């Protein structure tokens, strides 16, 4: 319950939260961090050029929106079926699956920030270019097209 | 009350099914009324004298116009008599306590007059032990024939 | 199959392996199509829009439980020259099936 | 705590304040700034403030404001069908009112606080923009009744002009407004 | 519902489920609407094709009985057999079954392959196309009406949710909340009262 | 009191114990025992025990347990769709999951305490039962991939063997298991 | 206090009284007086009074009463259905039940307290009215069974007779009642 | 909240209440008085023959019973389509909306009791006879004359 006094006042005082989820946990995913209800309130000031890579913010936003879409489509396919979906929707579905299998479920590894951005771009490339509507064109031309290589052939 | 009277009128053991014992002597009903009204009391008395069970029934009546603090004693007296009959004269007794809600009313009243720390909704903190000292006076004893069977009746306040 | 049209075309449909008839009165049409559907030995029917625009206000009361004999309106002798307005019919169908006036 | 206006402090506040400007997050999500929701908000000082307007701005300012408000109300009271079917399948007058609602909430309510001219606005600038939009809506309605389609009307060269009135300085606004009203009248004779 | 904390949390779960179901139903309706507007265009196109193919059979039947024999056509119509091979195929569209016409309708297998009259021959070939286009229109419009039915069904479900269940659950929730707050307030008043009472008594015995 | 999991004692206990078994009133009313609410229970020892399991039960026991838990979680996910659209509206790729959930819930978890042979249950017995349930699941899924309707899958006579599994004695069980495995393989390879 | 029946005075009274006449605000918002919620009320005396009704009202009065109550119970049941799907989505039997329910609660249960006649109503009057309503119900049911639609049932002229029955005085009610039975019979008998 | 202790306890002491609705205020109506939850206990002592016009009480009753149906018909129209209707459900929706838009929304003007009753009869006339089964047959033959075309 997020209305109990403890998390309520902690939400008053702090700057956000990272919500753990039981669903990812039971599905065998570790660490079961749930991106949709999580939020960092001071993130915008600590990312960007001079601090990390210059595509950081837009990549995170695109990942967020794409994951929400894929989740809802996964709920819809149960009543409609994958043969009655548009092509872009099947893409979103497969993206969400690969996302929660490679990006979230990282195990006990130690990823740096550059490897995290590698995996992020490899996942975003599953969608068609042009659906990536939050990223600017330059970053696309600079990082799009990378394929999942290091994540299945390398640990 | 109708269900309780029906059970009292019809209840019997079936020794032809167990094979053991063939006596089938009826129950002796002990009946305790706490805060009972005249309507329900009339119904009970007329049903009992119809089925012919007054000749073997003991009655402890505490009507709704009687004092309240008397209800602290009615259950204990009834169960004393029941235990005596069962475990001294081999009777098979059936105890019907007609309303425990009124017992809890009287308990809460005498407890709050005394300014204790109250429990969930004002009811005293020792109500569990108090009710246990009444319910747990039932059962069957090793090496005796009697038995004491309880059928409390209570009214869940808002269902 | 069947068609409730002017008998002048019904003979052409006879030439087309499809019995047909009519008497240019809505009442006799909707009366004997009751028998026609109780004698439901056909997969579909056709009716001129003039004899009745909507065959359901005629047959739906008996078309319960069954759906095989399907009913649809067809143009008549008069419209055959002047033509049909497909958009009137399509719009008056979509308006009810979706609840709004659409596609302007 | 979490945006519930029924809590005791908000309820106690709403009993004494005269205006309640309702900031909203969804508006900021779709890049609409300043993110004041014109649906939850309200004010209680207008009825008492009319005479100052009638004297210091114009004699019909309250009427123009009522017109814009009713127009926004119509536009918002139509979101169910346009979400069901989409805009490009609507009727004529409905597509007109949709596009006028868009012109309003994209050229009048919206304001760029970092821009060096739009950051601030007079009252007369707002009155002029409202008069421009009302004129265009009147002409477009009469033309669609006359027999023009909406696709020509949405390509009129004055849409970009009325959409540019946010960025003109306060000194160069009055003549701009006069010539813009002239052109709004002008394109009408083409529609008849 | 009995007012407790467990019940309150359960009601909140129910409200969240209802909202996340409403939006799902809306998305299903959006897909249905796409299918529907895709169908209606081809349906009116098939109706136009039927309209144009009506003129051919009309032209053939007008001058046939008029310019050529007026009774030869009746004789030939009584001659050629009718159709009983009009079996209909079952089709499911979005989880429901609709008929699909698959009338056998031979072409050369029937009476008089090439016969005596000049206009009664070509006219008989025209009602072929007439019947074919007509059954095409039938097959498209039946599915159109079915999809429309499913759309209005989903709409009814969505409105039922959003205007009957959600308000009811909100009202239940707020009633339970009032009950729980009330009981907590009663018990704290009672605690304060007893505390002050015993403190007065102890200040009396000091 | 009142079955309230929010009392102070249950909360004090939650933060101390290492495992937590939650009873629910619904399954208890239905006379469905052990009546352990699978959704709200948990255990914190499942990692430190894996060596003991791989050495004492079977080399691949943890993976089977994890597969079963993932299946149950997925079924619990689909329940929220069923509850508003009805069970007969799901795709058969989903009715398979719901039916396997039912089979697991009533053929593996449910246990008779008064039965002289299902009162106690070994651990290799549970290993076998899980193994053949998920074997059948994988096979029937591969089947649905080939246009097999969902209903005839739910009529295969091997489901009775899988239901009778938990009444076989502990010394008879290996033969029963090695027979049911080849029977489940044949219930699909033979239809081809 | 809140009209809430869980408050201590009400809960303490419900344990000693014999009848519980529950009022309702919803019935009073639509001006249905005396606005008693016949679903939540009860009476524990109704059985001891039957030997009195059988001698002082009519020998078959309890049967009439039980039939009327059962009709009200059925319409209360199925109106929850009709709330979501409208009255046209249910068959003719349910339509007849709904119409007779409206007739019952607008011609029998309502009572004008300020009318010079309707304010007081005897027992024979209530018996006669119940008898009329049940006679009409049986006839209309046989009719709808033998092929008359609902509209000619609702357009009958005897409904105005049944509706005004409560405004007929005491000393002349028997003749009105005999005539009304005549007309209820004749409007269906001449209706084949 | 009508069940908050303040309006609640005040309800048991007074002889009625005039309740204001937020919906009518959103619609622009003024004075936004919604007539269902409102009440005036002492009304019957002040109206009737020789105090106001003769038809006052019965006009009020019928008007109330008619508007009460319009609200619920308009409620179910919001779930199923507006297609499911009859001739009379059109009548009731139209009456309810014309009521809210002409009888209540009177603006800042001062209406006498006679023109109030005139508007009321003009609003009841857009229902046929027979549905007005709350009024008697005589003063409906008297007052059914004017229709709402007078604005």
């Amino acid at each position: 319950d997020r209305t109990h006094p403890i998390p309520d006042l902690t939400g008053y005082i702090t700057e956000g939260q990272i919500q753990l989820s039981r669903e990812l946990h039971r599905k065998g995913i570790y660490p079961p961090i749930d991106p949709l209800p999580s939020l960092s309130r001071l993130m915008n000031n600590g990312v960007g050029k001079g601090k990390t890579r210059e595509d950081h913010k837009q990549v995170s936003d695109q990942l967020y929106s794409a994951y929400a879409n894929g989740v809802d489509i996964r709920k819809l396919v149960a009543i409609i079926g994958e043969d009655a979906l548009t092509e872009n929707d099947r893409r979103y579905l497969q993206f969400a699956d690969a996302f929660e299998r490679f990006f979230i479920n990282q195990g006990q590894q130690n990823r740096s920030i550059e490897e995290s951005l590698q995996i992020a771009w490899a996942l975003l490339s599953m969608l068609p270019q042009g659906e990536l509507k939050r990223i600017s064109k330059d970053h696309i031309g600079k990082y799009y097209g990378q394929k999942l290589e290091e994540i299945w052939g390398a640990p | 009350n109708e269900i309780a009277a029906q059970i009292a009128r019809q209840a019997t053991v079936r020794p032809d099914l167990s094979g053991e014992g063939e006596k089938e002597e009826p129950f002796a009903v002990v009946f305790a009324a706490m805060g009972i009204t005249q309507r329900e009391l009339s119904y009970f008395i007329q049903e009992f004298e119809r089925t012919g069970a007054l000749s073997r029934s003991v009655l402890f009546l505490n009507k709704a116009d009687d004092p309240t603090i008397e209800r602290i004693l009615t259950p204990r007296m009834a169960l004393t008599v029941a235990e005596y009959l069962a475990f001294e004269h081999d009777y098979h007794v059936l105890v019907i306590l007609t309303d425990m809600t009124n017992y809890c009313e009287a308990l809460r009243e005498i407890g709050a007059a005394r300014e204790e720390i109250p429990g969930r909704r004002g009811y005293p903190g020792y109500m569990y032990t108090d009710l246990a000292t009444i319910y747990e006076r039932a059962g069957v004893v090793e090496g005796k024939k009697g038995s004491v069977t309880q059928i409390p009746i209570l009214s869940m306040p808002d269902d | 199959m069947a068609v409730i049209a002017d008998p002048e075309t019904a003979q052409g449909f006879r030439l087309a392996g499809l019995e047909g008839y009519g008497a240019s009165s809505a009442e006799e049409a909707q009366s004997l199509l009751e028998t026609l559907v109780e004698r439901g030995g056909y997969a579909l029917v056709a009716v001129d829009e003039a004899l009745l625009p909507d065959p359901e206000r005629a047959v739906e009361r008996l078309m319960r439980g069954r759906d095989l004999p399907v009913l649809l309106p067809i143009a008549g002798l008069k419209e055959a020259f002047q033509g049909h307005d497909v958009e009137g019919y399509m719009r008056e169908l979509v308006r009810k099936t979706i609840g709004f006036d659409i596609k302007l | 705590p979490g945006g519930d206006m029924s809590e005791p402090v908000t309820q106690s506040t709403l009993r004494i304040v005269g205006a309640f400007w309702r900031l909203d997050a969804s508006l900021a999500f779709r890049r609409h700034f300043p993110a004041i929701n014109w649906n939850g908000s309200y004010s209680l000082f207008t009825s008492a403030l009319d005479p100052w307007y009638r004297e210091n701005v114009a004699e019909d300012y309250p009427e123009l404001r009522d017109a814009i408000s009713e127009l926004l109300q119509r536009e918002a009271g139509l979101q169910e069908i346009v979400q069901l079917v989409g805009p490009d399948a609507l009727q004529d007058a409905e597509r007109l009112v949709i596009e006028v609602g868009r012109i309003i909430r994209e050229d009048f309510l919206q304001q760029n606080a970092y821009h060096e001219v739009d950051a601030y606005c007079s009252m007369k600038k707002a009155y002029g923009i409202m008069k421009m939009i009302l004129a265009f809506y009147k002409e477009a309605e009469a033309a669609i009744k006359r027999g023009v389609s909406i696709d020509e009307i949405l390509q009129l060269p004055v849409l970009e002009r009325i959409g540019r009135a946010r960025y003109v300085s306060e000194e160069e606004f009055p003549a701009y407004f006069e010539e813009a009203m002239k052109e709004i009248q002008g394109a009408f004779k083409a529609l008849a | 519902v009995s007012p407790t904390r467990m019940n309150l949390l359960q009601r909140r779960g129910q409200l969240r489920l209802a909202q996340k179901g409403v939006d799902l139903l809306k998305k299903k309706r959006d897909a249905l609407v796409a299918e529907f507007f895709g169908l209606v265009r081809e349906a009116m196109e098939a109706r136009k094709a039927l309209d144009q193919a009506a003129k051919e059979a009309y032209a053939a039947l007008l001058l046939a009985q008029a310019f050529d024999g007026p009774e030869v056509v009746a004789g030939a119509a009584l001659g050629v057999p009718p159709l009983e091979g009009v079996e209909a195929e079952v089709e499911n569209v979005w989880g429901s079954k609709v008929p699909r016409l698959k009338a056998t309708f031979p072409d050369g297998a029937l009476l008089s392959p090439v016969g005596t009259p000049a206009y009664t021959l070509e006219a008989s070939r025209a009602f072929r196309r007439y019947a074919e286009a007509l059954i095409r229109v039938a097959n498209t419009e039946t599915r159109l009406k079915k999809i429309g039915e499913e759309i209005k069904k989903t709409t009814r479900r969505v409105n039922a949710l959003e205007q009957v269940v959600i308000p009811g659950i909100r009202a239940q929730i707020r009633f339970i909340q009032q009950v729980l707050e009330q009981r907590e307030r009663e018990d704290t008043f009672r605690l304060k009262r007893i505390k002050g009472k015993i403190e007065a008594r102890e200040a009396e015995e000091e």
